[PDB]
C-alpha cells in the first residue's frame, strides 16, 4: 500500500501529497521540484543514502511515471475539432474558390494523418492566405491571429499548457462582432488548436522519455551496487530489480514490487 | 508675441510655446536663468 | 566646521569679495543658498549677476 | 522562522527588516547596500568566516531572490493602458484623418518585443508633431507634449522606477491649454508608458540575472570549500548543497534548506 | 517638504490627508466645507493669529489650486466619443438614405462649434427628433424617452458630476429595453455625453475662478500687513509674496515659495 523506503511519516505524507496534487500545481517535473528529490533522502549519513536512496529515487520515478500514465488527459478530443475545422472549412474554401492550391489541399489531407509534428512546422502559408481575407492587399500579419489581447493570451495559454499538460484550458476564440470574416476566424481556430495539440503532445512525450530514462539509469545503479552480494535474498532482489521495464510494464512492475517489498527490504542490508 | 499656438516659434529644434518657456521671475533671481542667458532658452514675463 | 569652506570658496569665486562684504546682509542671507549650488556645472557668471540684481533690489531708497 | 546560520539577534533583525522593507526602500539592489553584506558576517574573525560566510551569503542571496520573485508586481496592468490608448486612438485617428492605417504599433503585437520601441517612439514623435503642427519638420524633442516644466519630473519618475521597480507610480497630464486634445493620451502617455514598461522589464531581468549569477558563484565556492571533509553528514550536506538551482527550483530549495537547517548547523565544522 | 505655516503635527497630517484624498470625497468645494479653513489656525487669540494664518490660508488655497490642476482628468476623452457618435451615426442617418431633413441644416448644426459649444437648442432639436421617433409629442423629458426608471438616476449622475468633477462615471444606457434601437440609443448617448461635457467644464471653470479669486484676494491683505516694515528680509518677503500669479504659473510659484519658505518662516515678525 504505497510502502517506500526508510523515510519518516512526514516525508511519506509529503510524497503522497505531491503525487496526489500533482495536477494542481504548475510545471509538473522533478527537475522543477528538488523538494521531492531531497525529501526523498534518508537520515543517518550517506551510506544509508548510497544503499537506499537510490532505491527510493527508483520508487519515486516509478510512481511518478505511474501517476502520469494514469492522469494524462486525452488530447484527441481537441484533435477532433482540428479534424472538423480542416475537413469542413479549408477543403471547401480552397477547392471551391482560388482552386489552384488543390495540391496543398491534398497536403493538408496528408497532414490529417497522425504526422502533425512535421506538419505544424511551415503551416504559416495557410495563415498567409488568410492574411488576404482579414485585410485586403496581403502584406503581413503576426504569427498568430490579428487581435493583440487574443494573441498575447494565446501565447500565455500555450505557455500554461506547456507547463501543465495535465490541466489545460480551451481559449474560446469566438466573438460577437467581427471585422474579420467567419471563415478566417475558423482559420484562427484551427491554428490555435493545432498549436495547442502539438504543444501538449510534445511536452508529454518529453516528460515520458525523461521518466523512462531516469528509471533505466536507477536500474543500472541498483544492479551494479547489489551485484556484490551472494545471498539468496540478494540474488532474488537482483532479479526483481533486474527485470526490464517498458511503460506498459511499469504498472504491473509497481504491483509486483508491492508484493516483493517485504523481502527486498530485508535483502537490503 | 500673442497667440503663438498658430505658428511655430523656434530658437533650437524645440518650439517655444507657453509650456517650453520658463517664466521670468524678477524677484527671486534664479541662477538657472543666469546660466541660460548664455544658453539658447527663451524666457517670458507671463504678461502676454 | 564642516560647512564653512564651501561658503568661503564660493565667496572668493563670485568676485573675490572681502570678508567685510561677506558680513553684509544681502551676502549673509544668500551665501548659504549659493552653498547649495555651484557644486553643479551651472556657472560662475550667473552668481555674479544674481548678486548684482539682488544687491540692487536691496538698495531701493 | 527565516533560519540564519550564526548571527546576532541584531543582525537577524537587520536582515529581516531588509527583506521586509525591500519594496519600500529605494535602490533595490543587493550590491548597493554594503551594510547588509557587512551585517551578514559571522563572529570570531576570518577562521570562522572563511567557512561560514559562504553559507550565510548562500542563504541570503537565495532569500533575496525569493522575495524578489514573490514580490514581483504584474506588468500587464500597465500594458493594458498601452493597448487601450494604442488600439482605441492611434488606429482610429489614422483611419479618420486618412493616414492609410499605418499599423506600426501592431508590428510588436505583444509585450514580447522589447526592441523596436525606440523606432515606434520616433514614429510617434513624427506623428505627434504632425498633429500639433502642419509643418512636420521632424524635431528633436523627447516628448510630443512640448512640456519642459514636467519633463524633469518624468525623468525623475523613470529614475525612481529604475531604483525601485517593485514599487512604482504612474504620472499623468495637465489640461489648461492642451497641445493635443485627446490625442495627447495615445502619443504622449503612450511614449511615457512604453518607456516605463520597458524600463521595468529590463531592470527586473537585470536584477534576477545578477541574483542567479551570485547564487551559482556561491554554489561553486561553497562546494569547493566543503569538498574536503569525508564525514557522513558532511558529504550529506555536500549532496544537499551541490544541487543545481533554477529560478523555478529556488522556492522548493528554500523549503529544503529550511528543513535542513537543524542538522546542518551541527554538521558544519 | 509639503510647506505650511506655524502649525502642529496633527493639522499638517490632516491637511496632507485631505489634499491627498481630495478625489474620494464628494462635493469638493472648499468654500462649501468649512472644516479646513477655520481649523488651519494657530489659535493664540487673534493677535498672533492674524498675519500668520493669512499666510497659512494663502498656502492652503494655492496648494488646493495646484492639486486641482494636477488631478484634473481629461474631458476630451468624453468629447471624442461625442464626436464619434455625432459624426458616425447621426449624420449617416439624417443625410444618407433616409434623409429626413436638409443636408446643410443637420450637418452644420452638428458641425458648428466643435470647440466651446454650450448650446441647448441643438440638443432640443435632437430631442424633438427623438421624441418624434418616440411615443408621445411633448418634450417633458429632455434626455431618455419612453422611460423614467433612469431619469432620477441620470440626474443623480449629473449632480455627482457637479459635486466631484475630478471623478466621473458614464451611465451607459441599458441594451435590452429601448424606445427604438441603434438610432435613439445613439441620440440618447449623444445628449447625455454633451450634458456631461458641459457640466464638467462649467464646474471646473467655477472652481478655477474661485481659487484664483481667493488667492488674489489674500495677496492684497498679505501685502498690506507686510508693507510697513523696512528690514531686507521683510521687503524680500514682500516682493516674493507680491509676485503675480496665474493658474498656469502657480506650480512654478509653489516651487519658488518652498525655496523661499526656507527663509520667510524666519522673516515673519
Amino acid at each position: 500500500s504505497i510502502p517506500f523506503a526508510w523515510l519518516d511519516r512526514d516525508k511519506v505524507q509529503r510524497l503522497t501529497n505531491f503525487l496526489s496534487n500533482l495536477e494542481n500545481l504548475e510545471n509538473v517535473d522533478l527537475r522543477e521540484h528538488p523538494y521531492v528529490t531531497n525529501s526523498c533522502v534518508v537520515r543517518e549519513g550517506e551510506d544509508v543514502d548510497e544503499l537506499k536512496t537510490l532505491y527510493n529515487t527508483f520508487i519515486l520515478w516509478l510512481m511518478y511515471h505511474y501517476v502520469l500514465s494514469k492522469r494524462k488527459p486525452d488530447y484527441n478530443a481537441i484533435w477532433q475539432d482540428i479534424t472538423k475545422l480542416q475537413n469542413v472549412v479549408n477543403e471547401y474554401l480552397k477547392s471551391k474558390g482560388l482552386n489552384k492550391g488543390n495540391f496543398e489541399n491534398m497536403f493538408t489531407n496528408k497532414e490529417k494523418f497522425e504526422s502533425q509534428f512535421s506538419d505544424i512546422h511551415r503551416a504559416l502559408l495557410r495563415l498567409g492566405n488568410s492574411i488576404r481575407w482579414g485585410s485586403n492587399v496581403p502584406i503581413d500579419t503576426p504569427y498568430v491571429n490579428l487581435t493583440a489581447e487574443d494573441s498575447s493570451e494565446i501565447e500565455n495559454n500555450l505557455q500554461d499548457a506547456e507547463k501543465n499538460m495535465l490541466w489545460y484550458t480551451v481559449y474560446n476564440i469566438n466573438d460577437p462582432w467581427d471585422e474579420n470574416g467567419y471563415l478566417v476566424t475558423s482559420i484562427n481556430k484551427l491554428v490555435y488548436l493545432g498549436k495547442l495539440f502539438v504543444t501538449l503532445n510534445q511536452s508529454w512525450s518529453k516528460l515520458e522519455k525523461v521518466a523512462m530514462s531516469q528509471i533505466v539509469t536507477t536500474q543500472n545503479h541498483l544492479s551494479g551496487h547489489l551485484r556484490k552480494n551472494e545471498n539468496f535474498n540478494a540474488v532474488y532482489s537482483q532479479r526483481v530489480l533486474q527485470t526490464p521495464l517498458t511503460g506498459q510494464r511499469v504498472e504491473s512492475f509497481l504491483k509486483i514490487i508491492t508484493s516483493d517489498y517485504e523481502i527486498i527490504k530485508s535483502s537490503l542490508e | 508675441p500673442r497667440n503663438d499656438t498658430n505658428a511655430k516659434i523656434t530658437a533650437d529644434d524645440t518650439p517655444l510655446t507657453q509650456n517650453t518657456v520658463r517664466v521670468r521671475n524678477y524677484e527671486i533671481s534664479d541662477v538657472q536663468r543666469m546660466n541660460l542667458i548664455d544658453s539658447s532658452v527663451v524666457f517670458t514675463d507671463n504678461d502676454r | 566646521k564642516e560647512e564653512e569652506k564651501k561658503k568661503q570658496q564660493m565667496l572668493t569665486g563670485v568676485l573675490g569679495l572681502q570678508p567685510t562684504m561677506a558680513n553684509h546682509p544681502v551676502l549673509g542671507v544668500f551665501l548659504p543658498k549659493y552653498a547649495k549650488q555651484n557644486g553643479g556645472n551651472v556657472d560662475k557668471t550667473a552668481f555674479r549677476l544674481d548678486l548684482i540684481r539682488m544687491l540692487a533690489l536691496h538698495r531701493l531708497n
